[PDB]
RNA sequence: GUCUACGGCCAUACCACCCUGAACGCGCCCGAUCUCGUCUGAUCUCGGAAGCUAAGCAGGGUCGGGCCUGGUUAGUACUUGGAUGGGAGACCGCCUGGGAAUACCGGGUGCUGUAGGCUU
RNA sequence: GUCUCCGUAGUGUAGGGUAUCACGUUCGCCUAACACGCGAAAGGUCCUCGGUUCGAAACCGGGCGGAAACA
RNA sequence: GCCCGGAUAGCUCAGCUGUAGAGCAUCAGACUUUUAAUCUGAGGGUCCAGGGUUCAAGUCCCUGUUCGGGCGCCA
RNA sequence: UUAAAUGGGUAAGAAGCCCGGCUCGCUGGCGUGGAGCCGGGCGUGGAAUGCGAGUGCCUAGUGGGCCACUUUUGGUAAGCA
RNA sequence: GCGCGGGUAAACGGCGGGAGUAACUAUGACUCUCUUAAGGUAGCCAAAUGCCUCGUCAUCUAAUUAGUGACGCGCAUGAAU
RNA sequence: CCAGGUGGGGAGUUUGACUGGGGCGGUACACCUGUCAAACGGUAACGCAGGUGUCCUAAGGCGAGCUCAGGGAGGACAGAAACCUCCCGUGGAGCAGAAGGGCAAAAGCUCGCUUGAUCUUGAUUUUCAGUACGAAUACAGACCGUGAAAGCGGGGCCUCACG
RNA sequence: UCAUAGCGACGUCGCUUUUUGAUCCUUCGAUGUCGGCUCUUCCUAUCAUUGUGAAGCAGAAUUCACCAAGCGUUGGAUUGUU
């Protein structure tokens, strides 16, 4: 699918519609201290192996996409999650189509 | 075997009637549905907002809520073991008001004109309805005419 | 050709631009349309091949072209079956046959239709 | 004997009939459920509707709320009896429009008993005007506006009757921008043009522009304007007092005539003697003429 | 590579004709319906013979090749090639099935074709001469034995392959309410407009 | 008796052709300066009143087609329940109740609400 | 038995918008003559039947076949 | 998930921010009893696509497309 | 298109019917509308038949089924599925 | 360490296919090419290895799915497997 | 002593299910359409015909304007098909896909503006044990889009497109 | 030559459980499983023999049928083989 890198929407910290700028959101990096890193570390210390379940299965082919949106109003500049529906390919603020044009030459 | 889908087996159940599809006529949309009244479920397929489900198509229920463009309705729905009283909400056109409650309100209304014209009469009237009593033993007529003999058609191989 | 592109481009004419761009087409034909290019409709047609001839002269960028016209008839009335609001039909003897084409065509500009073929 | 038949009886025996207002193009179902329908939760709450209807010679303007036998109309008004007193040329223009939109505003209120409150507006601007309603006194009327088949276009006659209407007191919801004052490329309101247009200076200009370029054009377009002999001035002050003697009496009255016969017009249907009559002495005639040869 | 008829005899599947769920259905072996002066009018074969069954089973379409097969051999031995008109008033249109060499997919292929009848069903249809109700008689009869139920035979008191009566057709054409067109008959009810009537009777 | 505006039911209202239309009206019709639009004032929008029922529209007509409603089909088909009924079966008959649909043959062909016009 | 694949100049081959080439035959050039070579011609209703579509050898349905793979 | 390497006449590869080159190629000429053999010419870049740094990109940088590799792995 | 038989839902009153009156921030041209609330009046108990109903807690065993009329799917058919 | 690069088969293992080509036809000494790198050489065989198969031919017998000898596009023989 | 590699030499363990017996074959293993299905709803088989793990800044949302498939008759090249016109045309087209339903001044096609595919609390339907997910339906509170306005819109005309 | 001495296409009705299927009802705290040898009995859809009828039965040889299972139905090469 193809939207726009900017979009007109409900912001929640000033409570009113404002132009927001989207970009693709991307998963951080794992923290390394976090509780369940620490707790999963420790376990895999020492003898035993590992501990936890590898899933190794992979049926999903696909993700689910979700729009890293922040209002461009320079005093607030919260940035919300939104989520769109599955699909393969995905384009940011791709070129507009047009329905009167000559398909192909 | 067969799916669950919310609209199997419809196929004919909203199907619209022959030569009755098209603009849906408007005064089935300014019928006023009071908080009480009883109305019927069809579901007109030409809305697909508001379907009820296929369960309730054809049954006779009570309104409890009435909102914008739909109404509340509390319609006994029998379980494999048991009946359950549910609540549905039904966008206006696929429900119509129900004439098995209003032929009755008519009955008491001239019912109870019966009561109050009696009294004063005084004279005792009958009130409950019966289930078709015998009939009343009577002469018939034969004005002359001989009840001509009737005999069966011998039979023969039309086809 | 491929769909969508541009393949053919024309216009329409009405009223006394239009009934001169015509009789400016017969001329080339000298009143000349002979047998069937009338529509059973009432209306008629036809090609030409050369319009440098009549009108304007050659342009030296432009080709060697040609064209079509197609005149519509109709009688004050015939508004109706465009009308937004009531709109309707014509009526049987109200409409126009192509028998009264050839006729109001001989009447007026005295052309000559039907060869003997 | 070559192509084969559309309207053959299979067509018939299948085909459905649209409703009958749709199949004379007379109403639009699409817009008039959206524009009719009471919401459920109001139950005898009446939507009432200022329609306006243009004509060739007139224009229909009545207020009216539907029901299931049908619509109601509360009261009306038409361009035709604006001649009983002010305008008595200039019918089924803008100005016109605009007076028989006031005019329907003031009979409505007055039948109400609500016309000495909300006056509108006794001077006629082009600005934008909404009336609002003054606690403690009967809530302001309120109607939509049911432009039917007409196109809704910037500069349209009903959309003269909408300002009429608003000005006389009527709270009808409306944006200021499909009036003749719109300017579409600036997205301003001029709001004088409008008023021009509004008494009427649209077609004094254009008529003060007539006299000096020709009068056989003067003569055959604006004829019925020679007679009455109403000029290019004097055509304000009238209007006036035609938005005037609006406000003083704006009620309705009829002309009893009931010195009238049975002389029916047309022809009551043959009855079935007449046709099986008609067919015997058809074939007779046709024996008849066949026989004599 | 046919299964005996016995198997497929009594009509117990829910009809299931050759369609766009059913592809792959095997040409039935009828092809020839009518046989005979088919270019006979109305009035020179004005006796009909029909063969009638009483039995709700389904007829193999090779079932009825066979009997119409030899019927016309027969009527053109003894009634002459140019004196019957003969049609079979069956068509196989429903499709049975066959499950090839466990019971997995059981479903089987289509493999022929058949024709279901009624108690009251007319299988052949014959029209003939008067003078000649001998031999459509046991024309028919030898028809009979192609045949894997029991069927009987009647003389239809219509005129030929037409719906009216025999005895009452001669006056109704007479009286111009019945016009003759091809193999049969086109009934003119007296309620169309005058110029379809008075084309005719003048 | 009609019509106009808004409608309800949505063909007894539709479709085809022919006849007629008084008065208002509805229309066709004239024109493009303004409003507004299109390649084109054809449509849409606006400004009008010289002409005309020709068309739309209203009414009527057609052994009209459709549609609506009856008869016939027919107590037929079909079907609730019953039998230690018949029949090798396929199926069929009876008892008990309910009960259709073609073809074919008759009848009819818009009713009606609010507001406003005309008709001696 | 089922399944898959294929039926086309005499022979073999490829391939909706009138079947290519090789050899087979005849043939004309070249040569003193043969041989060869080159050239052209002839030659396949495309396995049969039905259907589809403006049109089918080609697409879709049948029937024969022939070869395989399974069974 | 990371580090990445390659993609250009029908086939492969060098390359100049500066007019795409070489070979395997293909057709045609000389060449030659002739074939080889020999040259030579012509045409032919699915420059992997899109951008950008840009005067100026085949290269430089990102985005994808594939092709390939070398590591890592609690839903 | 039409269209049964069998079948499914609702109703057959006192929680109903009819009078008045009050509250509302909902609705609103309006005493509008609607809902709630408060008094009052109505008994011929508003079809047949039968039956006494309402309601709570704890809970075993079972969760391989099979046969018959009738309806019905696959199968040639089956003491088959 | 893995990749990258050399060597290694008396290391494990592998040893197919497609075109064009000789004066009957056939085949292909010869030329080229594909997929992973070669493409079964010398030899041997219906074998303890050959499904079709009781292969075909000769011999042994009156008669031989047996035996022997020969043929080999060998389902699926073969060189320190 | 720690870190990285190699490590079936050795250790522990696992190696789905449904199935006209098991394996091979298929998915009837989560879902959707029509039918089976016996005129409410429900109803099985490795029953029949199919489909899904997507696609879409528009194919979403509003408003406006048009009518579609096909056919007849025409008009230079132009023919069975190019393009223009008239007429007929109940939808015989299109609506992303499977099928069913629904749809005509529509829900289709062409334009204009846009982000209601946003931020929140509950109620309800659907399978249901009246659990959950998913999908959906009527509201209610904000903030908006559109339209002159009534209104309509918190995704796709409805039935699936998911944890 | 002539449908039927002897045959029988297109169709159609059956019987048998000496084939192979389909099913899984009995047996998995076991019914010993292919063939051959040996031995008895039984069936008839009769190969031969008894008694008969029919023929495109001159004789001979043969073929088709009926009552009929009392009697008989072999020795070997190859193969585990049926
Ligand atoms: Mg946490
Ligand atoms: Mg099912
Ligand atoms: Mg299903
Ligand atoms: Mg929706
Ligand atoms: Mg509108
Ligand atoms: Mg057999
Ligand atoms: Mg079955
Ligand atoms: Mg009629
Ligand atoms: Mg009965
Ligand atoms: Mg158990
Ligand atoms: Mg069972
Ligand atoms: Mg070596
Ligand atoms: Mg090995
Ligand atoms: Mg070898
Ligand atoms: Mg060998
Ligand atoms: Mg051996
Ligand atoms: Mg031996
Ligand atoms: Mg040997
Ligand atoms: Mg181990
Ligand atoms: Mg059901
Ligand atoms: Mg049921
Ligand atoms: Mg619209
Ligand atoms: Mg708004
Ligand atoms: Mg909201
Ligand atoms: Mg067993
Ligand atoms: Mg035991
Ligand atoms: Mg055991
Ligand atoms: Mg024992
Ligand atoms: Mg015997
Ligand atoms: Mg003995
Ligand atoms: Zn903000």
């Amino acid at each position: 699918v193809n939207v726009p890198k900017t979009r007109r929407t409900f912001c929640k910290k000033c409570g009113k519609h404002q132009p927001h700028k989207v970009t693709q959101y991307k998963k951080g990096k794992d923290s390394l201290y976090a509780q369940g890193k620490r707790r999963y570390d420790r376990k895999q210390s020492g003898y035993g192996g590992q501990t936890k379940p590898i899933f190794r299965k992979k049926a999903k082919t696909t993700k689910k996409i979700v729009l890293r949106l922040e209002c461009v109003e320079p005093n607030c500049r919260s940035k919300r999650m939104l989520a769109i529906k599955r699909c393969k390919h995905f384009e940011l603020g791709g070129d507009k189509k047009r329905k009167g044009q000559v398909i192909q030459f | 075997t067969n799916t669950k889908g919310k609209r199997r087996g419809t196929r004919y159940m909203f199907s619209r009637p022959f030569r009755k599809h098209g603009v849906v006529p408007l005064a089935t949309y300014m019928r006023i549905y009071k908080k009480g009244d009883i109305v019927d479920i069809k579901g007109m397929g030409t809305v697909q907002k508001g379907m009820p489900h296929k369960c309730y198509h054809g049954k006779t229920g009570r309104v409890y809520n009435v909102t914008q463009h739909a109404v509340g309705i509390v319609v006994n729905k029998q379980v494999k073991g048991k009946i359950l009283a549910k609540r549905i909400n039904v966008r206006i056109e696929h429900i119509k008001h129900s004439k098995s409650r209003d032929s009755f309100l008519k009955r008491v209304k001239e019912n109870d004109q019966k009561k109050k014209e009696a009294k004063e009469k005084g004279t005792w009237v009958q009130l409950k309805r019966q289930p078709a009593p015998p009939r009343e033993a009577h002469f018939v007529r034969t004005n002359g005419k001989e009840p001509e003999l009737l005999e069966p058609i011998p039979y023969e191989f039309m086809a | 050709i491929r769909r969508n592109e541009k393949i053919a481009v024309h216009c329409t004419v009405r009223g006394a631009k239009a009934e001169e761009i015509l009789e400016k087409g017969l001329k080339v034909r000298e009143y000349e349309l002979r047998k069937n290019n009338f529509s059973d409709t009432g209306n008629f047609g036809f090609g030409i091949q050369e319009h440098i001839d009549l009108g304007i002269k050659y342009d030296p960028s432009i080709g060697i072209y040609g064209l079509d016209f197609y005149v519509v008839l109709g009688r004050p009335g015939f508004s109706i079956a465009d009308k937004k609001r009531r709109t309707g039909c014509i009526g049987a003897k109200h409409r126009i046959s192509k028998e009264e084409a050839m006729r109001w065509f001989q009447q007026k500009y005295d052309g000559i239709i039907l060869p003997g073929k | 004997g070559f192509v084969k038949v559309v309207k053959n009886k299979a067509y018939f025996k299948r085909y459905q009939v649209k409703f009958r207002r749709r199949r004379e193009g007379k109403t639009d179902y699409y817009a008039r459920k959206r524009l009719v329908i009471q919401d459920k939760n109001k139950y005898n709450t009446p939507k009432y509707r200022m329609i306006v209807r243009v004509t060739n010679r007139d224009i229909i303007c009545q207020i009216a709320y539907a029901r299931i036998e049908g619509d109601m109309i509360v009261c009306a008004a038409y361009a035709h009896e604006l001649p009983k007193y002010g305008v008595k040329v200039g019918l089924t223009n803008y100005a016109a429009a605009y007076c028989t939109g006031l005019l329907l505003a003031r009979r409505l209120l007055n039948r109400f008993g609500m016309d000495k409150i909300y006056e509108g507006q006794v001077e006629v601007t082009g600005d934008e005007y909404n009336v609002e309603s003054i606690d403690g006194q009967p809530g302001a009327f309120t109607c939509y506006l049911d432009a039917g088949l007409a196109r809704t276009t910037t500069g349209n006659k009903v959309f003269g009757a909408l300002k009429g209407a608003v000005d006389g007191g009527l709270s009808i919801p409306h944006s200021t921008k499909r009036f003749p004052g719109y300017d579409s490329e600036s997205k301003e309101f001029n709001a004088e043009v409008h008023r021009k247009h509004i008494m009427g200076q649209n077609v004094a200009d254009y008529m003060r522009y007539l006299m000096e370029e020709d009068e056989d054009a003067y003569k055959k377009q604006f004829s019925q304007y020679i007679k009455n002999s109403v000029t290019p001035d004097m055509m304000e002050e009238m209007y006036k007092k035609a938005h005037a003697a609006i406000r003083e009496n704006p009620v309705y009255e009829k002309k009893p005539k009931k010195e009238v016969k049975k002389k029916r017009w047309n022809r009551p249907k043959m009855s079935l003697a007449q046709k099986k009559d008609r067919v015997a002495q058809k074939k007779a005639s046709f024996l008849r003429a066949q026989e004599r040869a | 590579g046919r299964r005996p008829a016995r198997c497929y005899r009594y009509c117990k599947n829910k009809p299931y004709p050759k369609s766009r769920f059913c592809r792959g259905v095997p040409d039935a072996k009828i092809r020839i319906f009518d046989l005979g002066r088919k270019k006979a009018k109305v009035d020179e074969f004005p006796l009909g013979g029909h063969m009638v069954s009483d039995e709700y089973e389904q007829l193999s379409s090779e079932a009825l090749e066979a009997a119409r097969i030899c019927a016309n051999k027969y009527m053109v031995k003894s009634c002459g090639r140019d004196g019957f008109h003969m049609r079979v008033r069956l068509h196989p249109f429903h499709v049975i099935r066959i499950n090839k060499m466990g019971m997995r997919g059981a479903f089987g292929k289509p493999q022929g074709t058949v024709a279901r009848v009624h108690i009251g069903q007319v299988i052949m249809s014959i029209r003939t001469k008067l003078q000649n109700e001998e031999h459509v008689i046991e024309a028919l009869r030898r028809a009979k034995f192609k045949f894997p139920g029991r069927q009987k035979i009647h003389i239809s008191k219509k005129w030929g392959f037409t719906k009216f009566n025999a005895d009452e057709f001669e006056d109704m054409v007479a009286k111009k309410c019945l016009i003759p067109d091809g193999c049969g008959v086109k009934y003119v009810p007296s309620h169309g407009p005058l110029d379809k009537w008075r084309v005719l009777h003048s």
